[PDB]
RNA sequence: CGUCGCUACUACCGAUUGGAUGGUUUAGUGAGGCCCUCGGAUCGGCCCCGCCGGGGUGCCCUGGCGGAGCGCUG
RNA sequence: GAAGCGUUUACUUUGAAAAAAUUAGAGUGUUCAAAGCAGGCCCGAGCCGCCUGGAUACCGCAGCUAGGAAUAAUGGAAUAGGA
RNA sequence: UACCUGGUUGAUCCUGCCAGUAGCAUAUGCUUGUCUCAAAGAUUAAGCCAUGCAUGUCUAAGUACGCACGGCCGGUACAGUGAAACUGCGAAUGGCUCAUUAAAUCAGUUAUGGUUCCUUUGGUCGCUCGCCACUUGGAUAACUGUGGUAAUUCUAGAGCUAAUACAUGCCGACGGGCGCUGACCCCCUUCGCGGGGGGGAUGCGUGCAUUUAUCAGUGGUGACUCUAGAUAACCUCGGGCCGAUCGCACGCCCCCCGUGGCGGCGACGACCCAUUCGAACGUCUGCCCUAUCAACUUUCGAUGGUAGUCGCCGUGCCUACCAUGGUGACCACGGGUGACGGGGAAUCAGGGUUCGAUUCCGGAGAGGGAGCCUGAGAAACGGCUACCACAUCCAAGGAAGGCAGCA
RNA sequence: CUCUGGCAUGUUGGAACAAUGUAGGUAAGGGAAGUCGGCAAGCCGGAUCCGUAACUUCGGGAUAAGGAUUGGCUCUAAGGG
């Protein structure tokens, strides 16, 4: 059973989740299902534990801090781009776009880009 | 939950009615709003065919109108003094459709002396001079102060009126339904209502 | 039930619709429209059962699509189109013009008209009331308002308006001595003069009218839909001008037909 | 009394009393108007609602009621409610088994206005019928006539 | 014609404050939903303003780390 | 052509509106019938298509409308508070 | 087709019942060659259910950076087909059953001048003076990646990305006009005063929708406390409208120029009005048996008045204060029904007597009750929550149920 | 329980706090298994609002049985001369 936040109690609560709370996705409008919760205190008795650095330290941790994966896919929004690249007005804002290169050995290469909207 | 419908009373000779059917949404009923007076806090309850009513919690300021004079103004709701309704009512200070409530006559002030120039709700006067002085002269033209006097002939407010006018508090009567229109709207008494009330209310503790 | 009914039953389909009780349950069950759904013709059996254009559901579902179909100067897709009264089907691809009047005994009958008499159209002011800003605005028998109409129309009138504009190019006031239409009840479909309208406080108003053969009938002024001017009617009547004869008479005139072709 | 006998006060709302009655007219007497409707259907309204100083809500004349629908006579039968009495109507209803008639009868309670004062028991009222006024009232009383009476000994 | 005697069947009365199964309810407890009054696990924004900075020319246009303003507020 | 009835009803006749299906019943050779609402005319082959039907009746009681006023009930002028 | 016959007696006329006789409507028995229609787990159990299916949906026209395909034609935002997913809509219709239900349902009639209403159709969308607009902000799906759980259409953490999702927010018309406030100025009876009129600087409100109060009386009713006007104001941060949307061919203007401005056909969208489909509560009349049910209702609303609350709205629907009412031998109230109502079916001189679980209309219910979310519409159950009764899996820590739908 | 009035604890005091007693309480879990026998003790209890059966000499049974409430404080109405 995943842990919900604010729950506020070590062990297993049943709550009437509705829309868009967690740990449930409603499966009609409207639809509120109750379902058991983990509560945000953490003890012996855990699966797992979702933890998230949120600084560097010395060193490298191995597997871990290399690699660097990137982000699957740029912006689209014609304004997310300018964010990005500081584009300022006009300044050939369609080719600034990310053109991701596509290639599958049974095929010749292409790139593909994106429709950009507003 | 709370239910409007006619099938659970006693039919009109007294025998017992069976129903027929179980509740239905269309004949529901909502918890009172109970309005009390404080900081403004107004929810919206959704209704029959989408739309949308607004309950008033609290309300603090209410739209009331003079009437004799056509004069509506936004003002301060102080306290309920009286309710045909119930006692309690007034007890535990809710604003309902018909109950009758102290409101600040600053406003009403405010456009007497600018309409009419003369001086309302004042003890003995030259207290306020940085802008009384002003609005009692205004060094005006000849048919400028011709048209002031022609608004002083006309010129003239009840006894019972401009008594409540030197406590600075006018008793009115709300109009419209907190709960449903979310807001507090009335008009002030004049005449044998206002001489009504004022009796009812020495009656009640006088 | 908990909502809008969305099904017509075969058997529970209105009379005048003519459809047989075996090749199906169900029934078009018209979409919302100008027109109550007892007195309209949705377009799937008027090209099926009208005019044999169609053989099924389906297939009317092909002609409307393409869009040559086109109620009262608009195209219409819908297979379940309320037609409803004196509206006009033009469908230019062939040429034919249809307007849709009662035939002499209460059902729609198929009326061909030509082009130029298909630019314009009868309607029946139902209420009459001033907007804000002090506009007058005026809905007809149909769901179509307009807005500045001409003082002297009053309610249950008749009002030209020509399609394309929707503006009025005339008007037909309801007065006594006036050719009209029965449009609904026992004398459905019978083209008269108005001889007298009675009136009851609190209730419908009673009209009398006489036909050209003399014969009187009544009937309430809800089914009134005045069509001339004292005599003369401003369209094209049907065949059979809408007159009702008695069973005495069409035998008669059966048996004549078919000494005559025989 | 007057019309001041409960905890509220009455008025027509449609009526401003307090219309501003300074020097320029005398005070008193400004006599306050009254509201008052013709209710149609060719019922006329009583002199007595015309220029009575009581105040009814539910009256047909001085109130906010239409009538619309049904309308119906009936006997007086008991008058010992506020502003509303009881009739009785009595018919005939038909048996085709035996094509003979058996006589019925229906109570219905009308809400009885005070412009009509002179009504005992065993009138004959019109009643109108109108949007329900209280749980089993419906209809409304449009005109009062005597029974075989009008001179008292 | 009736009592009496034998045999079957049908109901009736009957201690057992008999028993069984339904229905409507008093009282007590009372799940759950909804409403109100609180509550605030968290999640943002402004005040960033320790700094390198700086431009119409220490008077910052700011490129961002960063303390965190130990507040104002959603 | 606008207004009222110099009573109020019951009664009778007329008209309106009264779902369809079912019933009675009009038309129609389903190969006959129960059914169904279809179907029929010519073609010398251009018939580059013509004529129809999908009626009508009944729908009790209650409600609405317009004629009649014989039977039945109910009233008008008696302290005249009468026209 | 308006029908009778046998049986009490030694025998006769009757009363009177029993039996016979015909139909249809359930079962059953025997038999059964053809062909056209055609009812069918209603009756007892609205008792219990394994399994499978029964509600999903994309046009050129909301959102495609899946390689899952593919035109590449090659230096470009997006060719095109498109899975998935977000979004919108539907899922409240249909189908089944007849348990409840006796002025209740239902039928005919009438009203909403006492209300709500997705959609359709037609109106309305520059009517408001008030450093992004050549287009603003943040997240989230799908997707990659790490798992947990015995198990479920269970889901968490991490990393992206869009909108007709969710928010924010202009220009423009727009020049002004109107109503108040009125600096002053001008023409004035002039004369030593009043003067009768004009302009007007400066400030305040201006539209539709809402909530009040007041004034007058362009259209409409049988009748508005109608509609429309005029004034004073309000206009709710879980807060109304005043288009930040999407395709199709592609064109005109070129003074200023030359790089902009203009353009048609649609789609989507909306505050509000009308319309359509309705829905809901009401008016009058009408229901089987029972008096070994004659007096019921009223503390706990029973009948009515006043003022409110709540509801979409009228109403004891509810609350407070009052009045003591209201219904009954013209059968109230109570009880029974092997009662869902009606259209209709059987029988057929006429009159009637039975029957209508059953294909059409209306109602009710989804194992029994109760309570709710979403939505225009549900007290929904092929939606959720809880309890009761049954019942499934489990690694015993939990999880999942509703065939009076088709089989 | 107290005031007026009265008294000195009933023909002795002091120190301890064993058994047995006399008088008075409490007792987990069970609940008459104790006993000739519920002896003794225990339960209930006032008032207000409901609600009350068989039977009956119609008077009764009847406080039948059974159920709810009860404090303090701040008020609000009604009942007079
Ligand atoms: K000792
Ligand atoms: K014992
Ligand atoms: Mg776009
Ligand atoms: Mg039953
Ligand atoms: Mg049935
Ligand atoms: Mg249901
Ligand atoms: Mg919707
Ligand atoms: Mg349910
Ligand atoms: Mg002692
Ligand atoms: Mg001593
Ligand atoms: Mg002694
Ligand atoms: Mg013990
Ligand atoms: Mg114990
Ligand atoms: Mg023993
Ligand atoms: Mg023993
Ligand atoms: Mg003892
Ligand atoms: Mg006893
Ligand atoms: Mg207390």
């Amino acid at each position: 059973f995943p842990m919900k936040q604010g729950v506020l109690t070590h062990g297993r609560v049943r709550l009437l989740l509705s829309k868009g709370h967690s740990c449930y996705r409603p499966r009609r409008t409207g639809e509120r299902k109750r379902k058991s919760v983990r509560g945000c205190i953490v003890d012996a008795n855990l699966s797992v534990l979702n933890l998230v650095i949120v600084k560097k330290g010395e060193k490298d941790i191995p597997g871990l801090t290399d690699t660097t994966v990137p982000r699957r896919l740029g912006p689209k929004r014609a304004s997310r781009i300018r964010k990005l690249f500081n584009l300022s007005k006009e300044d050939d804002v369609r080719q600034y776009v990310v053109r991701k290169p596509l290639n599958k050995e049974g095929k010749k290469p292409r790139t593909k880009a994106p429709k950009i909207q507003r | 939950g709370i239910s409007r419908d006619n099938w659970h009373k006693r039919r009109k000779t007294g025998g017992k009615r069976k129903p027929y059917h179980k509740k239905r949404k269309y004949e529901l009923g909502r918890p009172a709003a109970n309005t009390k007076i404080g900081p403004r806090r107004i929810h919206t309850v959704r209704v029959r065919g989408g739309n949308k009513k607004y309950r008033a919690l609290r309300l603090d300021v209410g739209n009331f109108s003079w009437g004799s004079e056509c004069c509506t103004r936004k003002t301060r709701i102080i306290d309920v003094v009286y309710n045909a309704s119930n006692n309690e009512l007034v007890r535990t200070k809710t604003l309902v459709k018909n109950c009758i409530v102290l409101i600040d006559s600053t406003p009403y002030r405010q456009w007497y002396e600018s309409h009419y120039a003369l001086p309302l709700g004042r003890k003995k006067g030259a207290k306020l001079t940085p802008e009384e002085e002003e609005i009692l002269n205004k060094k005006r033209s000849k048919k400028i102060q011709k048209k002031y006097d022609e608004r002083k002939k006309n010129a003239k407010i009840s006894s019972l009126l401009e008594e409540q006018f030197q406590q600075g508090k006018l008793l009115a009567c709300i109009a419209s339904r907190p709960g449903q229109c979310g807001r507090a709207d009335g008009y002030v008494l004049e005449g044998k209502e206002l001489e009504f009330y004022l009796r009812k209310i020495k009656a009640r503790k006088g | 039930a908990r909502g809008p009914k969305k099904h017509l039953k075969r058997v529970a389909a209105p009379k005048h619709w003519m459809l047989d009780k075996l090749t199906g349950v169900f029934a078009p069950r018209p979409s919302t429209g100008p027109h109550k759904l007892r007195e309209c013709l949705p377009l799937i059996i008027f090209l099926r059962n009208r005019l044999k254009y169609a053989l099924t559901g389906d297939e009317v579902k092909k002609i409307c699509m393409q869009r040559f179909i086109k109620i009262d100067g608009k195209v219409r897709t819908d297979i379940t189109y309320p037609a409803g009264f004196m509206d006009v089907i033009s469908i230019d691809k062939t040429g034919e013009n249809f307007r849709l009047i009662y035939d002499t005994k209460g059902r729609f009958a198929v009326h061909r008209i030509t082009p130029e008499e298909a630019k314009y159209k009868l309607c029946k002011v139902r209420k009459i009331f001033v907007g804000t800003k002090g506009i007058p605005h005026l809905v007809t028998h149909d769901a179509r308002t307009i807005r500045y109409p001409d003082p002297l129309i009053k309610v249950n009138d008749t009002i030209q308006i020509d399609l394309e504009t929707g503006k009025i190019t005339d008007f037909i006031k309801f007065d006594t001595g006036n050719l009209c239409m029965v449009t609904g009840g026992a004398n459905l479909g019978r083209i008269g003069v108005i001889t007298n309208r009675e009136r009851h406080p609190g209730s419908f108003d009673v009209v009398h009218v006489k036909d050209a053969n003399g014969n009187s009938f009544a009937t309430r002024l809800s089914n009134i839909f005045v069509i001339g001017k004292g005599n003369k009617p401003w369209i094209s009547l049907p065949r059979g001008k809408g007159i009702r004869l008695t069973i005495a008479e069409e035998r008669d005139k059966r048996l004549a037909a078919k000494q005559s072709s025989g | 009394a007057d019309i001041q006998t409960e905890r509220a006060y009455q008025k027509q709302p449609t009526i401003f009393q307090n219309k501003k009655r300074v020097l320029l007219g005398e005070t008193g007497k400004e006599k306050l108007p009254r509201y008052y409707k013709n209710i149609g259907l060719g019922f006329k309204t009583p002199k007595e609602a015309i220029e009575g100083t009581y105040i009814d809500k539910k009256c047909p004349f001085t109130g906010n009621v239409s009538i619309r629908g049904r309308i119906l006579s009936g006997v007086v039968t008991k008058m010992k409610m506020q502003r509303t009495i009881v009739i009785r109507r009595d018919y005939l209803h038909y048996i085709r088994k035996y094509n003979r008639f058996e006589k019925r009868h229906k109570n219905m309670s009308v809400h009885l206005s005070p412009c009509f004062r002179d009504v005992q028991i065993g009138d004959i009222v019109t009643v109108g019928e109108c949007r329900p006024l209280s749980k089993t009232v419906r209809f409304n009383v449009l005109k009062v006539t005597k029974a075989a009476g009008t001179k008292k000994q």
